[PDB]
DNA sequence: CTCAAGTACTTAGGCCGGT
DNA sequence: AGTACTTGAGC
RNA sequence: UUCCAGGCAU
């Protein structure tokens, strides 16, 4: 019932200007905030605190301070993060990179 | 279960976990005057047997973590007498697809 | 902030919306698995309108001289009158549509019937029209069985979640529902042959189109919905040229989990 | 001694050769980059068994450039000496400091001071030799040594051995 | 710890069609290779551009590629260019 | 010209991963280092000529990897090391999930 | 990139493990003994003293030498050296937690202050989370200030049981400068001690008490036995970043450069030698400590200079001296400004002026840029002929190219190479050529807050110095012409472009998902006109109607 | 790139490369040769010891069967010294050429091989492998000609207590009988 | 042990003189 | 600046 | 380069 009001309200912030946003969008955000368990805030204090890898959260306000607490608590990073790869100069698990492409010799012969 | 009028001894309550298995719930009176669940906003929930649950995982290659959480104190949580690990099924109407399915695990 | 707070959210090959933790954030993107782009405001007729109107439209009684279909509309017309085996299907149709009426009126307390939904049907028939020169004079050639049964099937194929078991399948019905409603609103027997003299051919066409046209309107696992949905909101954010805290400042008040919002109201009915 | 371990190898192929005779070139590549190799980890790679059923699996096209990396699962005959492993081979070279005996693709060396005393060392010997009461060692003379210590290098695992123990020496 | 590889082509879960990213990615990849002077499994009809050839190989579904789809937990399904439809 | 944050975002949205990378590596930093298969550091003493790979200290010389990452990150890491923070780099995961 | 081949098996980073150096690792890894503080200059003699910067580490002056690893500058990344501190110092950033750990453990023994024996503790020893746990753990024993050896076990609170020893009270601690301090007691008006009893907590003291902390206690708190033993939060040996991290901007010859960093280290060092030579010699004892905290300062400010106890270690002239932390700090920092966003090659920017004659998806490009921006194309029998013409066509006549690269990693500079007119292209060779009419490209108008703020357009090289884009694609970029400029990037791989043309072209972006409704459309002149032209009251005779019909490209050619 | 050549067993190399055992015919061979090595089929599998000659047979076998698949798509008996020349050619066909080792491993394996015959070899193994002995021993005891349980359990010290002096003796003698002539 | 300071962290995004 | 967690404090 | 400052995008 909370997500309810959050969405309900935020909607009246974008719909106040008359504009239109397709639910899904707003809903996603309203969700991302709620899911976790309560009312996770979209700020350095809240959201950027979850178990996301350190390399990630590192790129948004806490920066150094974060990496410190990484070597300290000896964290581990998935590199499942958009950001991760970006920093690593690697193709990220995003749309185009959400799968692997391969040569199946089998077909590669029945074609000739 | 229990319906206290204006409170309980801070010394008393510290003996609810005294007789396990069986557990004890403390509830306020004025806090039951109205049923929250009946509220326009709050959608219905449902408990899940270890089966109904383990099936939700096996069928979503999910880990307990990755599962959307609901407080242990969450208003509704107590209503249906929730317990740290139990899973709930939230089912509400959707302006995009009539009815949406969703699960909440307890904190 | 909005962006940095959704980056890693996309739709994974099963249609689950997660992040680097795979933490589910929406089981079916947009609570329907449809790519926003493929949507238009279609009208869910079956919702508003006098309880009367509903009848004059969707009702068909093969057991009546005033409520049966005039054999001018249907070819197998008159030769169906009384056939009680058909008035069963013809009823389940009307019974299902009524369930809808109270369904929609239950999700949409407003009554408001114009909504965002995949596969525009007015035009999918609008083409069906002139593409077959369909003349509003001569009689159709569909069977009460063709119309009714074929629609039941159009549905059996509007797949969103493929899943091979129960749980999954169930979420599939849910992920649709709202659509079929619309579907059944426009593929009602009466409507089908009277409102727009459909032929069998034309019909099978309109059907097959809604089929794929639907399947296209799905959501592509790869979509970076997070970064998306984010911008989509923070975009019309700067385009906001602004007694209750409203708009731009209020939006911040929100995202910040406002411990003490300037305006606080509390509308009690 | 000798073994047959199950190994694997990642060969990156050029899109160039993404033809029909792919498996053909892959296998042929594997062979170039393996038969005759050597690492102190597996030792001397000598021969891939079963040229036929070599596993290639669907290799994956890499990023940036089109090349695809294949993980070939093979098996072959190898030989990795061991400290203490006793082996007898043919003598090769022989100097004032000792004779280097060859056992397989490998060379084990024996020091003057790592064999019996009575076993001299003939200087004016053509070919050079090592004598004793009733023993004459040189070029060919087959020997039997106890591999004392292994020293891995490039793609050649050397070692040192002794014949000053019992049941060791000539044969 | 699952060496239990991935899913069998049977019990195939995902979508029967190709994702815009997949075609996008395939056409590119295959192009890149045709331009790498890779072999061409079609009948160039003068087509001198690679992304053109790939554009075509893709229409005669004669691209020898495999789309390894990944599921949120690591397991996966293998789909062949042939298989996947193309309503993209 | 700069292909800063705002711009990254757009591409991420688009789902144009290949391109994003290209403008981040080949069109900018992009650099090649060597790692110790063990201590995920750039220690490695690559004499890319005689091949000698040592890295010693951790004393490897046999299990070593080449990796392409933006020189900015090479720096970023060395910079974190200078503050006594170890950014280990592993060519494979063990964690799973 | 970073050139030259290496048999080095190649891979991508999958995991990233954050730890903390062990004063020995810093040694194992190190190649530099680093004793002298001076830059180098073999005493005036330009070179480098085997002391600071290159006493083996990387090098300066385009010179192979660099621990033979050679490879000269570009290739040989940094080579870390070390420099054995004088006395243990706090790690400026960890300090907070070093305090918070003491507040959690008793000195003397180095064991917990709350065994599962105190139930409330268990609750915490279960919070699976090496952080939220260490959160519960702290708040819990940051109260108990007497390392007990006798507590009422699980059994009757009338049957107490023992555990560790030494009950030596624990002084409530508090922060100050770069050193901690606590106050003990022992009665008050009873017998001696009474009021507080203030003592300083020497680095050595704390570190040692930490080293003794249990192996399963490391674990119990928020640590890890292999990568972060609290006993490390304190610096013993100092890892020395090599040249590339602190480059020396050498102005010509016999002229300075040395990085702001290189200075801060030369400082730390001096302040170290000062200390040790006060010990191994005339040690006026607690007159030394006064020169110790000086090292505690540097080695602290070297990492961070923007603290509470202000003294911004002003690098004489008043400059503050950019601490490492500052190098990474948000935006501009290696992170936000160098990795999440970079400057790139193959990019162009000019003033945009709309055109009613380009297809929606085209983009007018100045012949200037068409000769500046290239694109590596592979020599293939397909183009070979064309490609050769371009090459020999020169890098100045529009349709042409400027660079030909043979496999043998050597670029032929078409604009000089006394063989430019020659050159026999070789299949598999690359020929960086001029952006040609119809090359997908990324065009965008910051600030980019839309998905459609960047789109792919067809290059249509035209004259004059402006980016002349179609009109309807005006409102999606948020573009007007009163002096507005736009950026445009050039793909580089056969697949990169693929990604552009198959997902980024304007024709696609036509219907925005943010509002399930198109985001372009007819505007201004055409909009204003489309109406007038419509109206019943508007007719047109043959002469004109014919010209109109013609202007429409497709027209079935049938009036 | 050229990923050297990995084995079939993954050991979580977590920073501490410290330990690396010492080699010794004390049956202590690097992990890469434990009694328990993982057959690529994932299935466990006792180590694989080849004894001179028995090895020479392996090589020559696939080394010739290789000559076949080297001509299958080209359209699309002992004598000690004589064999040394026979294999010499088989090499100049299906081998690598610069594989200087393999050639030498054959010549060494052909001169010193003990039983130059497939049956005779299997026979040996039916006998040997039925001792509970580590394949390494099963190997050594096969490729190394011994007389006394002394010459035996002296050069093959891993034994000593494993099999009695008389038993190993019985067997040792079995080999001299079965010891293919020449 | 529950209340008012104590105590610290970003503020949009690109491009173009003095010392 | 503003504004949000956290520290310190007389009860 | 570095550090401050100023200016422009209706
Ligand atoms: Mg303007
Ligand atoms: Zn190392
Ligand atoms: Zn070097
Ligand atoms: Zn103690």
């Amino acid at each position: 019932a909370g997500r309810a009001a959050l969405y309900k309200e935020v909607y009246n912030v974008i719909a106040s200007d008359g504009s239109y946003v397709n639910y899904r969008h707003m809903a996603l955000l309203v969700d991302v905030m709620t899911t976790q368990g309560g009312l996770t805030s979209v700020t350095r204090h809240g959201f950027n605190r979850s178990n996301t890898g350190a390399l990630m959260r590192c790129s948004f306000e806490e920066t150094v301070e974060i990496l410190f607490e990484a070597g300290a608590s000896a964290e581990l990073d998935d590199c499942r993060g958009v950001s991760e790869n970006v920093i690593l100069g690697q193709m990220a698990p995003i749309g185009t990179g959400a799968f692997d492409v391969m040569i199946d010799e089998e077909s590669l012969v029945k074609y000739m | 279960i229990f319906v206290y009028q204006n409170n309980i001894t801070p010394s008393a309550m510290k003996l609810v976990p005294s007789i396990p298995p069986a557990t004890i719930e403390t509830f306020n009176e004025a806090a039951l005057v109205v049923n929250i669940t009946h509220h326009e906003l709050v959608p219905k929930h449902i408990r899940l047997s270890s089966d109904e649950k383990r099936e939700l995982l096996k069928r979503y290659r999910l880990k307990e973590s990755q599962l959307p959480r609901i407080q242990r104190a969450d208003p509704v949580a107590l209503y249906l007498g929730l317990k740290r690990g139990e899973v709930v099924k939230i089912i509400r109407k959707s302006e995009t697809s009539g009815r949406y399915a969703s699960y909440r695990i307890c904190m | 902030r909005l962006v940095k707070a959704l980056e890693d959210i996309m739709v994974h090959y099963d249609n689950t919306t997660r992040n680097s933790l795979g933490n589910v954030i929406q089981f079916i993107y947009g609570e329907d698995g449809m790519d926003a782009a493929h949507i238009e405001k279609q009208s869910l007729d079956t919702i508003g309108g006098s309880d009367a109107a509903f009848e004059k439209r969707y009702r068909v009684d093969l057991l009546n001289t005033d409520h049966t279909l005039d054999p001018s509309l249907l070819e197998s017309g008159s030769e169906i009158l009384g056939d009680l085996k058909l008035q069963v299907l013809l009823d389940e149709e009307y019974k299902q549509l009524v369930k809808d009426r109270k369904f929609l009126r239950e999700v949409f307390v407003d009554g408001e019937a114009n909504w965002p939904l995949p596969v525009n049907i007015r035009r999918i028939i609008q083409n069906a029209q002139q593409t077959f020169h369909i003349d509003h004079t001569k009689p159709s050639d569909l069977t009460i069985k063709d119309i009714v049964l074929g629609v039941k099937d159009l549905q059996e194929n509007l797949l969103v979640l493929r899943g091979k078991n129960e749980i999954i399948q169930n979420a599939q019905r849910d992920a649709v529902t709202l659509f079929c409603c619309l579907l059944r609103s426009r593929l009602a027997t009466r409507r089908v042959l009277q409102e727009y003299r459909l032929t069998k051919q034309a019909f099978d066409w309109v059907l097959s189109n809604i089929e794929a046209q639907f399947l296209r309107s799905v959501v592509h696992p790869g979509e970076m919905v997070g970064v998306l949905a984010a911008q989509s909101i923070g975009e019309p954010a700067t385009q906001m040229t602004l007694k209750v805290t409203s708009g731009v400042p209020r939006l911040k008040e929100i995202l910040n989990v406002a411990k003490n919002m300037k305006t606080p109201s509390l509308t009690v009915y | 001694m000798f073994f047959i371990k199950d190994l694997s190898l990642n060969i990156t192929l050029h899109p160039s050769f993404f033809g029909p005779r792919m498996k053909q070139y892959l296998k042929t590549k594997l062979l170039e980059e393996v038969e005759g190799s050597c690492t102190g980890k597996f030792g001397y790679i000598l021969c891939v068994l079963d040229y036929d059923n070599i596993d290639i699996q669907r290799g994956r096209i890499l990023p940036t450039d089109g090349s695809a990396e294949f993980n070939v699962k093979y098996r072959a005959v190898v030989f990795k000496p061991f400290k203490g492993e006793v082996v007898d081979g043919t003598v090769v070279s022989c100097s004032q400091h000792g004779f280097e005996v060859q056992v397989g693709p490998m060379k084990v060396f024996v020091t003057k001071h790592l064999m019996p005393q009575d076993l001299t060392f003939n200087a004016g010997s053509n070919p050079p030799s090592y004598q004793s009461s009733e023993d004459v060692i040189t070029i060919k003379s087959r020997i039997r040594v106890k591999i004392e210590g292994c020293i891995s290098q490039v793609s050649s695992i050397h070692a040192i051995g002794s014949i000053k123990e019992d049941y060791l020496g000539a044969i | 710890t699952l060496k239990e590889k991935a899913i069998p082509k049977d019990q195939r879960a995902t979508t029967p069609y190709m994702t815009k990213y997949e075609r996008a990615r395939i056409l590119g990849t295959r192009a890149l290779q045709i331009s790498m002077n890779a072999p061409v499994f079609v009948d160039l009809e003068g087509e001198t551009d690679p992304l053109r050839i790939a554009m075509k190989e893709l229409a005669e579904k004669k691209i020898p590629l495999v789309i390894r789809r990944y599921l949120p937990d690591g397991s996966f399904e293998d789909w062949s260019v042939e298989e996947l439809i193309v309503d993209l | 010209l700069r292909f800063g944050e705002m711009e990254r975002d757009c591409m991420i949205a688009h789902g144009a991963a290949s391109f994003l990378k290209e403008r981040l590596m080949e069109a900018s930093d992009a650099f090649r280092v060597h790692i110790c298969g063990i201590c995920g550091l750039m220690t490695v003493i690559a004499k890319l000529n005689h091949n000698q790979f040592e890295c010693k200290g951790c004393d490897n010389k046999i299990d070593i990897y080449q990796i392409h990452i933006p020189y900015a990150a090479k720096l970023l890491f060395q910079e974190l090391m200078a503050m006594n923070i170890t950014p280990r780099l592993y060519t494979d995961r063990s964690r799973d999930f | 990139v970073g050139q030259q081949y290496s048999s080095a098996p190649l891979r991508t980073v999958k995991e990233v493990q954050f730890g903390l150096f062990s004063p020995e690792e810093v040694r194992a890894i190190s190649v530099a003994k680093i004793r002298f503080p001076e830059t180098m200059d073999e005493t005036q003699t330009r070179a480098k003293i085997g002391g600071l910067n290159d006493p083996r580490l990387g090098s300066i002056d385009r010179n192979l030498k660099c621990q033979t690893c050679q490879e000269g500058m570009n290739e040989c990344p940094g080579h870390f050296g070390h420099i054995d501190l004088a006395k243990p110092v706090f790690h400026v950033g960890f300090i907070a937690k070093i305090k918070k750990v003491c507040e959690c453990v008793c000195m003397h023994c180095g064991k917990l202050l709350l065994d599962e024996h105190n139930e409330l503790m268990r609750q915490a020893l279960a919070i699976k989370d090496s952080k939220k746990r260490f959160a519960a753990i702290w708040t819990l024993c940051k109260t108990k200030m007497v390392c007990e050896t006798d507590v009422p076990s699980e059994d009757d609170p009338t049957q107490l049981v023992s555990r560790g020893g030494c009950g030596n009270t624990q002084p409530t601690i508090r922060k100050d400068g770069l050193k901690l301090v606590g106050s003990w007691k022992k009665d008050r008006a009873t017998g001696d001690a009474d009021e507080p009893e203030l003592r300083v907590l020497s680095t050595e003291e704390i570190l040692n008490i930490f080293k003794h902390i249990s192996v399963k206690d490391f674990t119990s708190l928020g640590f890890n036995e292999v990568f972060s033993r609290p006993e490390w939060m304190i610096l013993t040996c100092l890892p020395v970043p090599p040249p590339p991290v602190r480059p020396s901007i050498s102005f010509n010859e016999s002229q300075r450069g040395e990085d702001d960093l290189t200075f801060k280290l030369a400082d730390i060092l001096k302040a170290n030698i000062s200390l040790e030579t006060l010990e191994h010699n005339g040690a006026p004892h607690h007159a030394i400590e006064e020169a110790e905290s000086l090292l505690q300062f540097h080695v602290a400010t070297y990492m961070d200079n923007d603290i509470a106890g202000q003294p911004q270690a002003l690098q004489k002239s008043g400059r503050p001296v950019k601490s490492i932390r500052a190098r990474l700090k948000g935006k501009e920092g290696r992170i936000r400004g160098n990795l999440m966003g970079k400057r790139v090659d193959f990019s162009a920017r000019t003033v945009i002026s709309g055109d009613p004659n380009l297809e929606l998806d085209q983009v007018g490009v100045p012949k200037s840029i068409a000769k500046t921006l290239t694109y590596p194309e592979v020599v293939t029998p397909y183009n070979i002929d064309r490609l050769t013409q371009l090459v020999r066509n020169g890098p100045n006549e529009h349709p042409g190219a400027k660079y030909v690269i043979r496999d043998s990693g050597d670029r032929i500079d078409l604009r000089y190479s006394k063989r430019a007119g020659d050159i026999q292209l070789q299949y598999g060779w690359k020929v960086e050529r001029h952006i040609m009419d119809n090359d997908p490209v990324l065009f965008n108008r910051q600030p980019s807050l839309h998905k459609m703020s960047m789109m792919a357009h067809r290059v249509k090289v035209i004259p004059y110095s402006t980016f002349r884009l179609n009109l309807s694609v005006t409102s999606p970029y948020n573009a007007d012409f009163d002096g507005d400029e736009m950026n445009l990037h050039v793909p580089q791989s056969e697949e990169t472009r693929a990604e552009l043309s198959q997902l980024c072209a304007v024709p696609l972006q036509i219907v925005s998902p943010q509002s399930n409704k198109p985001c372009m459309g007819i505007v201004q002149d055409t909009l204003c006109g489309i109406r007038k032209l419509t109206l019943r009251d508007t007719f047109i005779e043959l002469d004109q109607v014919l010209n109109m019909l013609y202007w429409v490209p497709d027209w079935d050619g049938v009036i | 790139m050229n990923v050297s050549t990995s084995t079939f067993q993954t050991r979580r190399r977590r920073l501490k490369k410290v330990e690396e055992e010492e080699n010794a015919a004390t049956l202590q061979l690097g992990q890469e040769f434990q009694l328990k090595q993982i057959n690529h089929q994932g299935e466990e599998e006792e180590l694989i010891a080849l004894n001179l000659s028995e090895a020479r047979l392996v090589i020559k076998e696939a080394l010739v069967e290789r000559r076949r698949a080297f001509k299958r798509s080209q359209k699309k008996s002992e004598t000690r010294e004589k064999e040394l020349e026979s294999i010499d050619v088989l090499l100049e066909q299906t081998t690598g050429g610069n594989n200087k080792d393999l050639k030498n491993t054959m010549q060494y394996l052909t001169n010193f091989s003990r039983f130059r015959d497939q049956e005779t070899v299997g026979a040996v193994i039916q006998l040997l492998k039925s001792t509970g002995l580590h394949p390494f021993e099963v190997a050594q005891l096969g490729s190394l000609a011994c007389d006394t349980a002394d010459e035996a359990k002296t050069l093959i010290p891993s034994l000593n207590n494993k099999i009695s002096d008389d038993e190993l003796e019985r067997i040792l003698k079995e080999l001299s009988n079965l010891e293919t002539l020449y």
